[PDB]
């Protein structure tokens, strides 16, 4: 029953609420809240906290890695949609206008490449500066839309995923007098689904190996101090808790460490 | 209070108007939305110019 | 007063004969006026 | 934050969920449907209410207006389908297919009027052509010709255009079973997607130019309640509410009333 080593109620209830709503609140980020690692501390000062404040960490982040790879949402949906304007649109007005179907989107072919789109993302905007005007004075628009009313609006969408990658909105476009008559999703929203997908994808590798990083950092100070104890549930703690993890194994490890709780708060002095 | 030391200081970058004006309806309506803004990089001048033709669609006699 | 530049190709029977990149370039001065006498007074605010 | 008049706290959830969930229910003419006009209502008489709801209703059919111009998806999509079919099936087949008519005629037929047509008699001229492969002479059911299990269906499908252009599916044309081939397929598709066309943009331009004439109506009583007094954030307020708006002022003009929300409030009476 998400078993906490020694806290209030009051902190576990935070703890439990926090984990709860990690995917609701804005900035998901353990090292951005100043009062979810203060409420992890345990009680009788720093004689309790030096052994006991390191094993209450080592739960919290395992746990926040867990529910991190338990509520990931699917990513597949967004790219499924650039792969329905990019082949549908982008690939066949090239057929169409005799461009000689010049294939970027061909040399991506994945959503393994999250380098190689900046580029493409230049080449785009090229691409909506041609269909909008002959000129083809190469301009330095962010947007191919040319559009600024909602451009601070998709730059506070981009932020909000850079917080909440957990939880997204896709921003669609408004249709009065449109510059690319079918051409905006191809043109416009390729390149915000793009700037989209690689940013979530992004801040998911950026937080999970933050996550790991942190996690062996407790696992070295947690097995530095039981190394002293030389009793045999001391060293039977120190076989489970030493055990060297990698994100896959986080799962089965805190299945481990719910059956072996109760033997090893007897094992902490 | 806080808040009034911003409306104040915000009323001296403007033109350094006396209390007197502070009292002023227009003005008087206006300091606390120029309080709302000026935190940011926006300018002096813009604030004397919209000062400008407040007090002067105020006066339409 | 601000400057703009206007870029258009012509009409499409001008378009035609590889003048398709041909690029007008029109000077259209927005927000000033035309003035025909040296104004003295106000030289500080007004640039010809 | 989702401005609104002296106004209760039901109404302002009723109304924000009308206003967000406009694309599911049917028949979206708020005109038609009186459950919200009625419902936005000050209350006490009519003269605790007159000019009050006079403001409301104007939020209402002003932020109608905008969720309209930021919610309708794009319907050129529909168009680069019709121009699929027509411009690589038919004029395929009239000019390299063989034994059918002339250049000229044919293919400026289709050619003509890329941008907003409305025309019946180029479908009619189609819609003979296919009945003239088909089995009978005259042109009582042409959109299907040759099967009727799927105009009820299909009538269905465009009334349901109709009454929500906003979310619109299209049905299909059957595979395996035919009249002719693969070009009597690509008519039917072609006419009904023609007519979905013109549907969805009629009914479109209805509710825009309904709900922009409600919006100008709207402004001449609220300028003639609130000419009268001379106080300064009454000839205020009748500045704001006396700027002119067109459909692409409309999302500027809304984002200016929500900060000017704060002062017209006081100012009425």
């Amino acid at each position: 029953s998400i078993p906490f080593a020694w806290l209030d109620r009051d902190k576990v209830q935070r703890l439990t609420n926090f984990l709860s709503n990690l995917e609701n609140l804005e900035n998901v980020d353990l090292r951005e809240h100043p009062y979810v690692t203060n409420s992890c501390v345990v009680r009788e000062g720093e004689d309790v906290d030096e052994l006991k404040t390191l094993y209450n960490t080592f739960i919290l982040w395992l746990m926040y890695h867990y529910v991190l790879s338990k509520r990931k949402p699917d990513y597949n949906a967004i790219w499924q949609d650039i792969t329905k304007l990019q082949n549908v649109v982008n690939e066949y007005l090239k057929s169409k206008g005799l461009n000689k179907g010049n294939f970027e989107n061909m040399f991506t072919n994945k959503e393994k490449f999250e380098s190689q789109f900046s580029d493409i993302h230049r080449a785009l905007l090229r691409l909506g500066n041609s269909i909008r005007w002959g000129s083809n004075v190469p301009i330095d628009t962010p947007y191919v839309n040319l559009t600024a009313e909602d451009s601070s609006e998709i730059e506070n969408n981009l932020q909000d995923a850079e917080k909440n990658m957990l939880w997204y909105t896709v921003y669609n476009i408004n249709d009065p007098w449109d510059e690319n008559g079918y051409l905006v999703t191809s043109i416009n929203k390729l390149v915000y689904l793009g700037k989209l997908f690689v940013t979530l994808n992004q801040s998911w590798s950026k937080l999970e190996k933050v996550a790991m990083s942190q996690i062996v950092t407790t696992q070295n100070h947690l097995s530095g101090h039981l190394r002293k104890n030389e009793n045999f549930n001391a060293v039977y703690s120190q076989r489970v808790l030493q055990t060297p993890l990698t994100g896959q194994r986080v799962e089965s490890f805190l299945k481990i460490i719910t059956s072996d709780y109760e033997i090893i708060k007897s094992s902490l002095e | 209070k806080e808040e009034e030391k911003k409306k104040q200081q915000m009323l001296t970058g403007v033109l350094g108007l006396q209390p007197t004006m502070a009292n002023h309806p227009v003005l008087g309506v206006f300091l606390p939305k120029y309080a709302k803004q000026n935190g940011g990089n926006v300018d002096k001048t813009a604030f004397r110019l919209d000062l400008i033709r407040m007090l002067a669609l105020h006066r339409l006699n | 007063t601000k400057i703009l530049e206007v870029e258009v190709s012509l009409d499409p029977a001008q378009r035609h004969g590889n003048s398709v990149h041909f690029q007008s370039l029109q000077h259209i001065l927005y927000n000033g006026l035309c003035l025909i006498s040296p104004i003295t007074t106000l030289r500080r605010y007004y640039q010809p």
